[PDB]
């Protein structure tokens, strides 16, 4: 009794490329196969792309095709769906996949970040598709006010253009001050919409950038010696400034900030540096609880006023986010998996952060249990731990504890997580775990998952193959087999990683047997590889002269360009009093890999209670003639 | 100003065709009706997506099985000897 099993994205998208593997194991013979989707309810979107089954790639096949949108634009508030009726020969199956309305994403770059009244704006709008590359569609483009009332208007066509729209708009002399917006969103799908924030506001260009870093982003609650801030002060151009600095410290908890009356110093600084300390008596005193434990969570803020010794300009730089914090660590369990697998490794990704939120390095953890297990974080704050597990079916209470050094035991981080065993078909006790190495991969070099098995010696005979699938930025990217001669119980399978695979690949695997009185079973797994985020090319700018450097006023220089051949670059330069004065909403690789991954449909990093489970957690869809198919999904987030 | 409409959550028991034409119009009637409203409310998220398609290939069935049972005359009885109702016609009419 050969299955014909169909695998595609959960979320399905208008206009894009959408696979679809077809597999057919067991199945002696060419199979033609039909692919059609209609309407959920009712009856044709599209019903072409058909293809053979051919023993030469072992049965196995993709059939991509592109849902045009129309029926599609009539009801939007409530989620749709459409039915994916696929005819292997003479037997038919069908699933119903969700359908979203987001179609691709829209990259707002203004070139400066505040603006006078009476001043220009000038901004672009990047069009690109869920796969990052470049689109022709319609957007629409609204400015608001302040208050949220739109001022202008627009409608542009991306056709032609190479997914670049250069725009302007020159401000009203008579406008409301405060955050302005700059609404935009595609013409069909008009409910997602993606925005930037630029400041209107009364200014004059600084001379000079002021810098307060305190020498630990954190204070230790029981530290009797204060926090210590550093204030410098350095010209635009790059020289020190002389001046006489103010500082001020406060208390900030949820939004009322309370500043600290006896705080405000006046520290002179002399080759632009100068250090000021806020003594724990002060910061007791300021504060109305005198239990000091009390004050935890709440955050400090310094505001640091500077003026030359001319007196001639004057430039402010305010520093908050300041954690008043117990212990200088924060272990967190985001990245590991929550389901694991009786009498395999568990491999833990602890996530180590300093209070503020930074990624921690070179901080030793253990866990407290078995403590002849120890290791040390790696470069992205992420630190390899496995605990092996006896094969029992109670859930596994694993907790971890960091072990620094010179750091009394009253102070370290500790965390506590539930993981629960993976549930097999009917307690047959057929697992599948898939080993791998994580860490800050880089595209090119290549990668060695061990395709693990266990299963009773009865049925070694009847697994041949190791089905496996690449999810990445929404779609499958790879899909193909991995033989494995009778007798063999470990399995490398070369993953060649490109530049395509950036920034994580969700690796999914499944293999097929027959056993207990005959019924069929299904056996998966997942795993999240974390790549290093980064350009799927490479552009960089640099100068063309290599002598005669800091260029007067006026005088020409050649800048060099090493892009990609074909490409299109888009050129801005800034003054730096400007980011000075404000340095918020710019626009790098980082924020636009983060908006990336945050559009993922696969909402758990792997593994998960049983195959339905692990293929919804990946963001798949396996559904087969017999009848173990995964459960339907009509959310379009997963919950909380 | 409007009335919300039933939830459907205790409307699962609405019956694979079966029997002559008569007992085939007490399969197909609830279960088509049935299988209407959900379409009009658009409430399948949480009835069941799967149930959709063993409905309409179960009236599909019934609806085969009366095309079957048409008389030459275009008319429907409980069988094809015995003479044609007009209730039993206009009700088939309707289904249709
Ligand atoms: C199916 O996936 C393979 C992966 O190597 C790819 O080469 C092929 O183009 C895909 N099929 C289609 C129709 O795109």
């Amino acid at each position: 009794s050969p299955m014909y099993s169909i695998i595609t994205p959960n979320i399905l998208r208008l206009e894009s490329e959408e696979t679809m593997v077809l597999e057919a194991h067991d199945a002696q013979g060419d199979v033609p196969v039909t692919v059609t989707v209609h309407d959920f309810p009712g009856k044709l979107v599209l019903s072409s792309e058909k293809t053979v089954l051919t023993p030469a790639t072992n049965h196995m096949g993709n059939v991509t095709f592109t849902i045009p949108a129309n029926e599609f634009k009539s009801e939007k508030g409530r989620n749709k769906f459409v039915t994916v009726q696929a005819t292997f020969g003479t037997q038919v199956v069908e699933k119903v996949v969700l359908v979203s309305l987001q179609s691709g994403y829209l990259f707002i770059q203004t070139d400066k970040t505040i603006y006078t009244p009476g001043s220009t704006v000038l901004y672009r709008i990047f069009t690109v598709n869920h796969k990052l590359l470049p689109v022709g569609r319609t957007v629409m483009v609204n400015i608001e006010n302040p208050e949220g009332i739109p001022v202008k208007q627009d409608s542009l066509s991306s056709q032609n253009q190479l997914g670049v729209l250069p725009l302007s708009w020159d401000i009203p002399e008579l406008v409301n001050m405060g955050q302005w917006k700059i609404r935009a969103y595609y013409e069909n799908s008009p409910q997602q919409v993606f925005s930037t924030e630029f400041e209107v506001k009364e200014y004059v260009l600084p001379s000079f950038e002021v810098i307060v870093e305190p020498t630990e982003k954190f204070y230790y609650i029981y530290n009797e010696k204060g926090l210590e801030v550093t204030i410098t002060a350095r010209f635009l151009y790059g020289k020190k400034v002389e001046g006489t600095a103010f500082v001020i410290f406060g208390i900030q908890d949820g939004e009322q900030r309370i500043s600290l009356p006896e705080s405000l110093k006046r520290i002179p600084i002399e080759d632009g540096s100068g250090e000021v300390v806020l003594s724990r008596k002060v910061l007791l005193d300021g504060v109305q609880n005198p239990r000091a434990e009390d004050l935890v969570g709440k955050s400090l803020y310094v505001s640091a006023t500077v003026i030359l010794h001319s007196g001639s300009d004057m430039v402010q730089a305010e520093r908050s986010g300041i954690p008043i914090v117990t212990s200088p660590y924060q272990i967190h369990f985001t990245k590991t998996p929550k389901y694991f697998k009786p009498g395999m490794p568990f491999d833990l990704m602890v996530f180590v952060t300093n209070p503020d939120g930074s990624p921690a390095y070179r901080v030793p953890v253990a866990v407290q249990g078995e403590d002849t297990v120890q290791s040390l974080t790696q470069g992205d704050g992420v630190a390899k731990l496995s605990i092996n597990t006896h094969p029992s079916q109670k859930p596994l209470s694993i907790t971890v504890r960091t072990k620094k050094q010179e750091l009394s035991e009253a102070e370290q981080a500790t965390r506590t997580m539930q993981a629960l065993p993976y549930s097999t078909v009917g307690n047959s006790n057929n697992y599948l775990h898939l080993s791998v190495l994580r860490t800050e991969l880089r595209p090119g070099e290549t990668l060695n998952v061990n395709f693990l098995l266990r299963m009773d010696r009865a049925h070694e005979a009847k697994i041949r193959y190791y089905t496996y699938l690449i999810m990445n930025k929404g779609r499958l990217l790879k899909a193909g087999r991995q033989v494995r001669e009778p007798g063999q119980d470990l399995v490398v399978l070369p993953l060649s990683i490109t530049t395509d695979f950036i920034p994580s690949f969700r690796l999914v695997a499944y293999y097929t047997l027959i056993g207990a009185s005959g019924q069929r079973e299904v056996v998966a797994d997942s795993v999240w590889v974390d790549v290093k985020d980064s350009c799927v090319g490479s552009l960089v700018v640099k100068s063309g002269q290599s002598e005669d450097r800091q260029p007067v006023p006026g005088q020409q220089m050649t800048l060099k360009i090493e892009g990609d051949h074909g490409a299109r670059v888009v050129l801005v330069a800034v003054d730096k009093g400007v980011f000075v004065l404000n340095k918020k909403n710019k626009l790098t690789q980082s924020k636009i890999w983060d908006v990336v991954e945050k559009a993922d449909i696969g909402c758990t990093p792997g593994s998960g209670k049983d195959y339905a489970g692990v293929f919804s957690d990946a963001g798949l869809t396996f559904t087969s003639s017999s009848g173990q198919q995964t459960a339907q999904r009509a959310e379009l987030q997963c919950p909380q | 100003m409007t009335e919300d409409a039933v939830d459907a959550e205790r409307l699962k028991h609405l019956v694979t065709p079966s029997g002559c034409g008569e007992q085939n119009m007490i399969g197909m009637t609830p279960t088509v009706i049935a299988v209407h409203y959900l379409d009009e409310t658009e409430q399948w998220e949480k009835f069941g997506l799967e149930k959709r398609q063993g409905a309409l290939e179960l009236i599909k069935k019934g609806y085969t099985q009366q095309l079957a049972f048409r008389q030459p005359s275009s008319a429907f009885a409980a069988f094809v000897k015995r003479a044609p109702s007009t209730w039993l016609t206009a009700y088939v009419v309707k289904v249709f």
